[PDB]
């Protein structure tokens, strides 16, 4: 494993750290699905 | 010797009956509301608190002094560690909603056991280190009043006392703090009142123990009885406040 | 177009809002992508009662019994009540005539359509054209749902 | 079970129970320590101070 492998594993570690941070941050958002029938006043509820 | 032995036996039977009751009804909402794994560990600690009397009445030997040095601290450490972790996870669960939709770290039914065992192992480490420093021994002590029917005593009873006591006091303070933090939780998940009463009554018992121990330096038998009764009373206070 | 998304923050809390009603395709093919959404927000038209309400009730029934949504909570908003109060007089709710009776009957006929009562809850609300407490209701329902899920996961509940 | 001023009745109850506990703990110690006077006075002083502090902290906090 010459410097090529070392550079590859360093880059992979940076990618993994970024992914973990982004996932931990994005696990806090609260997701809400919207449903109903047409012409039921969903626009007013959204606004 | 008869009195303390009878009290210890009754305490052991009561602990077994309570454990059997919780086991039979382990699926009911009120039992699930409290931790079951930590409840079992706390019950084991209470049982050890009662069992310590038989160790303290056995004739001193090369092994009995070691048990006398270990179990005394270990039982209290077990009970208070169980209480601390049990209140802590509920406090963190009800506090985590401020962050939002994030599963708290180490709230599984297995992580709690690991934390409780680590907290107990700290006390075990302290006791074993001090045991290595001064080896157990069974001396035969006689005093300047030449009359003393030579007494048979352990070697260094006081060697590890201050360290263990300090640790236990720290655990009690943390338990009280975390009981205070969780006073606003719903009814089935709130037990601040009982924790406060338990801590207060235990402190009162040991403060009352001090002067009787001092005044009865003569007639060692009285001192031993006034330590067996105190240990059993502490165990009974915990059991009555938390499980009844 | 496709799916429409919105952001809003309340009490230092992040809220993703997914509008999907415009898809116009087979719902059963892609409905499983939303498993794990914390809450389902339903909207029912009251002034469209005379039957559109049979269609709305059938649609509600289907969402409760979907297999993906076994444990998901439902937040229900009953809209068009300001016109409904006046429409009761012209068209009785039988199509004890009063506003309270009709509201209670509607609420009961919807809320009695979830078999697994223990598993999930149906928060209910009456919304008007102008009201600033709706977001507070959403906040107070979402926090309760979060706490219940965290308690159930660790075995305490 | 009577809320009058932020439910002070239960606080009065807590104070009464704690004081009962303190007095029960203290009373036999005097007779047991009748042999030695110094410890007797020290325990009496400590008990009196604690008996006051319980009422204070339990009711007025
Ligand atoms: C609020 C705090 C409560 C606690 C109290 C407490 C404690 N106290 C007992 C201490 C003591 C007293 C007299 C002795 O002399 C008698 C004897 N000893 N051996 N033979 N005779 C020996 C020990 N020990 C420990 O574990 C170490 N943990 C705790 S937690």
């Amino acid at each position: 494993l010459s410097a090529e492998d070392k550079a590859a594993v360093e880059r992979s570690k940076m990618i993994d750290r970024n992914l973990r941070e982004d996932g931990e941050k994005a696990a806090r958002e609260v997701k809400l699905l919207l449903l109903g029938a047409g012409e039921s006043g969903k626009s007013t509820i959204v606004k | 010797a008869v009195g303390p032995v009878t009290i210890a036996c009754l305490g052991a039977l009561a602990t077994l009956f309570v454990l059997g009751v919780f086991v039979r009804h382990n699926a009911t909402p009120v039992v699930k509301a409290s931790g079951r794994e930590l409840c079992y560990i706390l019950l084991g600690g209470v049982f050890l608190c009662y069992c310590m009397t038989f160790i303290f009445i056995a004739k001193p030997s090369t092994a009995v002094c070691t048990l006398r040095r270990l179990g005394l601290g270990t039982a209290f450490s077990v009970c208070y560690s169980a209480l601390l972790t049990k209140t802590n996870r509920i406090a963190r669960i009800f506090g985590g909603a401020r962050e939002g939709a994030q599963r708290p770290r180490f709230i599984s039914p297995a992580s709690q056991v690991a934390i409780c065992l680590a907290l107990i192992s700290g006390q075990l480490l302290i006791v074993v280190a001090w045991l290595v420093v001064e080896a157990p021994g069974t001396g035969k002590e006689t005093a300047p009043e030449r009359r003393e029917v030579v007494t048979l005593r352990c070697n260094h009873r006081d060697a590890s006392m201050l360290g263990s006591l300090a640790y236990n006091v720290l655990l009690i303070a943390l338990c009280t703090l975390y009981a205070f933090k969780t006073r606003k939780c719903p009814e089935n998940f709130n037990e601040a009142k009982f924790i406060g009463f338990t801590m207060y009554t235990t402190c009162i018992i040991w403060l009352a123990f001090l002067p009787i121990f001092y005044v009865t330096s003569s007639d060692y038998r009285v001192q031993t009885t006034t330590m067996c009764v105190s240990v059993s009373l502490s165990g009974s206070v915990v059991l009555g406040c938390l499980f009844a | 177009t496709g799916i429409v998304e919105t952001h809003f923050t309340f009490k230092d809390l992040h809220f993703k809002m997914f509008d999907v009603g415009g898809q116009r395709s087979e719902r059963k093919k892609w409905i499983h992508c939303f498993e794990g959404v914390t809450a389902i927000i339903f909207c029912v038209a009251l002034s469209d009662y005379d039957n559109r309400m049979h269609e709305s009730m059938k649609l509600f029934d289907s969402i409760c019994n979907n297999k993906w949504f076994t444990d998901t909570s439902i937040i229900l908003f009953l809209n068009k009540k300001d016109l409904f109060e006046e429409k009761i007089k012209k068209s009785p709710l039988t199509i004890s005539n009063t506003y309270e009776e009709a509201a209670a009957y509607i609420q009961c006929q919807f809320e009695d359509l979830n078999k697994r009562k223990d598993t999930k809850e149906i928060y209910t609300h009456f919304t008007c054209a102008t009201d600033t407490k709706n977001v507070q209701f959403v906040f107070d329902a979402v926090t309760d749902v979060i706490i219940k899920n965290n308690l159930k996961d660790c075995g305490l509940f």
